[PDB]
RNA sequence: GGGCGAGGCUCCUUCUGAGUUCCCUGGAACGGGACGCCACAGAGGGUGAGAGCCCCGUAUAGUUGGAAGCCAAGCCUGUGU
RNA sequence: GAGACCGAUAGCGCACAAGUAGAGUGAUCGAAAGAUGAAAAGCACUUUGAAAAGAGGGUUAAAUAGCACGUGAAAUUGUUG
RNA sequence: GUGAGCCCGGGUCGAACGGCCUCUAGUGCAGAUCUUGGUGGUAGUAGCAAAUACUUCAAUGAGAACUUGAAGGACCGAAGUGGGGAAAGGUUCCAUGUGAACAGCGGUUGGACAUGGGUUAGUCGAUCCUAAGCCAUAGGGAAGUUCCGUUUCAAAGGGGCAC
RNA sequence: AAACUUUCAACAACGGAUCUCUUGGUUCUGGCAUCGAUGAAGAACGCAGCGAAAUGCGAUAAGUAAUGUGAAUUGCAGAAUUCCGUGAAUCAUCGAAUCUUUGAACGCACAUUGCGCCCGCCGGUAUUCCGGCGGGCAUGCCUGUUCGAGCGUCAU
């Protein structure tokens, strides 16, 4: 149950709020979860989703195809993963839109701020697990 | 005897905000308190007798202590309002009691 | 693509090529119960219409 | 022949633009704006219509310099810049 | 809200051979003139008793 | 026009007799510059405005 | 375009007489006398002098308008009006 | 008529600039909703109103 | 090509800024030109000429309002558009000092009789 | 009469628990069955159908970094023109 | 931040490029109008037509969802019995 | 089931809903020349009859009385069915292309629809002048929005000269 | 017997009711005090590679600077991002700026892009002519400065 009087348990207002959601909020909605191998290198269980991630999709139709992450639509709310595609009527190739939480993480497309966020995400987890501990 | 051959609904007052405003007036007596602590949060009043022959038999607390009841009791009058002291200038003491 | 445009604009005009319009610039709206003649008595004196 | 026949003279203009209001409510010969009271000071409004009211009050338009006021006093008017930010 | 149905220029067209005598919208070139207004079974207007 | 010809003389070196101007029905403005007789104007299209 | 008038242009606008400088600068005749000595300021002759004053004899002295608009901003103005 | 001021056609412009169909890429963008320029206007329907 | 970053713009003066504005607007003035005789990815280069003209403008107008302040900042009387904004009712505002002077009387009772600290045993 | 002032409060900032385990229906499990786990969090929303444990958030103590104020235990000092 | 409120003829006139379109010389007056599908996968290719389209053949879980698009009542109409 | 109604089968459909006891109301329709929306018979009906009038060949095109060229026949008849303007409109002008809608019949045509093009001045107007008239100022009214006032009961400014 | 009219049924029409949905209304509660001559509210006209509107913005024009985040935007086109970074984005924040013509609206006017005046700077053969650019010029009132007027009261 919520407690604090700044949260709001309104259906309307959190579907406005998500389906108007800027950019950088989307980005923090599309958030994806780390391999179990991932989980247990960084101490991170979750992160959000970026092009050149390589992803498992464990639901759906395409449930255990595994390709890179080559768009991330935030406009539809939808990533495109390689080889995850189908075809039209005219013979041509069309990607499948995912949703990110419909899929895993396998290996991190890594660079100097993506180790920060990991670092601050497992720093933070082990301070608070120390404090509450 | 109703009265309502005025524009009466125009001059409606409700009073949903009654629990909100308790919750309002303990808040700023809450933030009173602390800002005066270790002070007491009210000023000392004296025991006065109600006017009218219905209300005599009965006492009560005035607005402040007079300057002869002051004067007796040793406190001077610009002390006396900052230590927490009511003063009223306008009652007069006449009787003993 | 061109294709798909030109038939989705195409399709746009189906609701005011059935209501008659004269292209999309035709809006009015016309008084299908005027008042001068559904409103009024016909006196013996003057009269509104011959 | 009070009718269609005199709809034919009407080729005047009682009101031209405003140009305060812009609307087609400036009297041409009394140099009045209907709409607005132009030339007069205060702008034109009356308690017995509120839509009139409403049409035109603050908020309708786009609020060029008003609309920034709230965050300036959310942030307490303050002047200056961050610390160690680039620049002059 | 207490001026709902009640924000509209109406007046009747009086007794006569054609309609019925409710308020009707002033004005034209919309569909809204000539309609009904301010009545309880009208569309778009003030209901019965509203809740205070 | 005074400034259309001092604007062409600061841009492309441009010297003009006469300058002929009229506003357009979509609101901008077009100006007819006469350049000198020793001046070729196919020429400045050519090279200084690529016109060809 | 408009048809220009007579007299704004040319000469009547090149020179100014002595007297229509000194109510120009504000001044008394010994300071506007003082203040053309000390700042070079020379007297000039149009070719025709009715085209700038039509009161005008052999015996008025011109200035250039420019050079009177330049005494305009001498600091020894302000220096005169204080001492006064 | 021929002789206009210079802000009546500077109105005209505006309103000629205006007048046109809405380009075919609008109705492919995700989510639209608009199907044709409901504002359009024509010379013989609806007047400027200056 | 066309696209001048801030960083680089800070570290100049008044004159190599006033130059490069100059090369970036006759860029931008033969690049319409070349837009409306044909077409091409030149469009992305006179948008960036754009953008790289409004920056140059900024930093030219930031640097000459820090000096003018510098050379404003001990005298009583600031232009109009350096004096500070706030409200219209707030520059109106009595100032702070003259709004908490007090009388002399005043001063002298508060001297000898402030609001003490007190409890009261219960 | 002056000057310090421990500490506290207000505001933005970093961070927070636990299943996508197995079977069936299904285009898609967020449904049914089984076995677990978290809970100061079983408010709300999203995700291909009713999701505490898939994702954002939610609860509680705190924990990073910054700015401007206010209150304040006490402590140094001048002394009477 | 909420509700023993209303759920597209309701609820604000306005859930939509609504104080808009439109009307009036003018003051003013002032609407109608939401919903394919999980995903456009919005029908390749063949064929008949000048074309609109039709028929095959496809997409889809479903076209008995075809940008006239969820469901699809009645008045009223066509065919068949 | 006396009844208002309740329950089930079959078909369609796609995401929520019901029973029982209490609580609550914007709670039950055939009428109101009721409101809004939708739809019939009338009915393939009334009608599409002022302004004298059309015809032949060829081309274009899926399709030609109302497109074009030529060939004929007519009409306006200089107070025109001609050539140009003022008001009003505002791109209707010109070229090219065109499905539907509109042009009360048709349409290859169009003032329709789509994309483009087009308006060049020291001498033509505006701009300047004043007319009937209107509005500031001085000043006086008015609770006031403002009213009067336009030469006034206003210190309402120009020129020249100077050793 | 058919046709026609009417009745009953199935399927197909017409039409948009019903059911379910809801980034919207409505009502209550809590918090806060902040428009403008330093030019507001309102109006007009413009600005995107490809927009008419809505939205955003002002010739620095779907934006600039700064701070933060950390890889998009997306309908098409075209470019990205040294990804181990002075850095994508129709991102967020927002303390620095820009802010057309107007409008209480302020040189006089405005049914005119009409007509001026003052002071600078630049260019064109230029002491005179022509052009461009920059800064100014409303009213009432207050404090002060300075220049004055009147046998109004005086001194000498
Ligand atoms: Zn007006």
């Amino acid at each position: 149950m919520k407690v604090r009087p700044t949260v709001s348990s309104s259906r309307r207002k959190a579907r406005k709020a998500h389906f108007s959601a800027p950019s950088s909020v989307r980005r923090v909605i599309m958030s994806a979860p780390l391999s179990k191998e991932l989980r247990e290198k960084y101490n991170v269980r979750s992160i959000p989703i970026r092009k050149g991630d390589e992803v498992q999709i464990v639901r759906g139709a395409h449930k255990d195809k595994e390709g890179k992450v080559t768009s991330v639509y935030r406009l539809k709310y939808v990533i495109h993963v390689e080889r995850v595609t189908r075809e039209k009527a005219t013979g041509q190739t069309v990607p499948i839109g995912i949703h990110p939480s419909n899929v895993v993480i396998t290996k991190l497309h890594l660079d100097k701020d993506r180790e920060n966020i990991l670092a601050r995400i497992k720093a933070g987890r082990e301070q608070v697990a120390k404090a509450k501990g | 005897n109703n009265h309502f051959r005025k524009h009466w609904q125009r001059r409606v007052r409700c009073h949903f905000d009654q629990p909100g405003k308790k919750v309002t007036r303990r808040l700023a007596r809450r933030a009173k308190a602390a800002a005066l602590a270790p002070r007491p949060v009210d000023k000392l009043r004296p025991i006065v007798r109600c006017p009218t022959v219905k209300y005599n038999r009965r006492t009560r607390l005035g607005r402040g202590f007079t300057l002869e009841e002051l004067k007796a009791a040793g406190i001077p009058r610009l002390l006396a309002p900052t230590i927490g002291i009511a003063v009223d200038h306008r009652r007069k003491n006449l009787s003993e009691e | 693509l061109r294709s798909k445009a030109e038939r989705q604009a195409k399709l746009a005009q189906r609701k005011m090529n059935r209501m008659a319009r004269q292209g999309e610039a035709d809006r009015h709206i016309h008084a299908s119960m005027p008042k001068h003649l559904f409103s009024g008595k016909r006196t013996i004196g003057k009269t509104d219409r011959r | 022949t009070k009718g269609t026949s005199s709809f034919g003279k009407r080729h005047n203009k009682t009101h031209g633009l405003c140009r305060r209001c812009g609307r087609r409510s400036l009297h041409n010969q009394k140099k009045v704006c209907a709409s607005c009271g132009y030339p007069a000071a205060k702008t034109r409004k009356y308690n017995w219509s509120e839509k009139a009211k409403r049409r035109k009050v603050t908020g309708t338009g786009r609020m060029r310099y008003l609309s920034t006021v709230p965050r300036r006093f959310k942030n307490g008017f303050r002047t200056g810049v961050p610390k160690g930010a680039r620049g002059p | 809200s207490e001026k709902a149905g009640h924000q509209t220029s109406a007046e009747s067209w009086g007794t006569g051979r054609a309609v019925a005598r409710i308020p009707r919208v002033s004005g034209g070139g919309t569909h809204r003139a000539g309609q009904g207004a301010f009545g309880n079974m009208c569309r778009s207007g003030r209901m019965f008793a509203p809740t205070k | 026009k005074a400034q259309i010809k001092q604007a062409l003389k600061k841009l492309y070196d441009i010297d003009t007799v006469k300058i002929n101007t009229l506003i357009r029905p979509d609101g901008t403005k077009k100006a007819f510059a006469r350049l000198t007789p020793d001046v070729d104007a196919l020429d400045i299209a050519a090279t200084k405005l690529g016109l060809v | 375009g408009k048809a220009k008038k007579k007299g704004k242009s040319g000469a009547a606008r090149n020179y100014m007489t002595r007297t229509q400088a000194v109510k120009k600068l504000q001044l008394s005749l010994p300071d506007f006398r003082k203040l053309c000595i000390w700042k070079g300021i020379y007297p000039r002759e149009p070719r025709d002098r009715r085209k700038v004053n039509k009161s005008a004899t052999a015996s008025t002295t011109f200035y250039y308008t420019k050079d009177i608009q330049y005494l305009l901003h001498e600091p020894l103005l302000q220096k005169f009006r204080e001492q006064k | 008529p021929s002789h206009k001021t210079f802000r009546i056609k500077q109105k005209l412009a505006k309103a000629q600039k205006q007048n046109r169909p809405i380009p075919q890429w609008i109705r492919l963008r995700t989510g639209n909703t608009i199907r044709y320029n409901a504002k359009r206007r024509h010379w013989r329907k609806t007047r400027l109103g200056l | 090509n066309g696209k001048v970053k801030a960083g680089q713009l800070w570290s100049k003066n008044k004159e190599e800024l006033t130059k490069i504005l100059g090369e970036l607007k006759t860029e931008l003035s033969q690049l319409r030109i070349q837009k409306i005789s044909s077409s091409g990815a030149k469009l992305n280069k006179i948008h960036d000429l754009r953008k790289s003209i409004a920056r140059v403008l900024t930093v030219i107008n930031a640097k000459q309002r820090a000096q003018l302040r510098l050379f404003y900042k001990n005298k009583k009387y600031l232009p109009l558009d350096l004096r500070p904004k706030l409200t219209r009712a707030l520059r109106r505002r009595l100032s702070k000092e003259d709004a908490s002077r007090v009388l002399e009387k005043t001063k002298k009772r508060l001297t000898h009789f402030p609001q003490r600290k007190y409890a009261v045993k219960a």
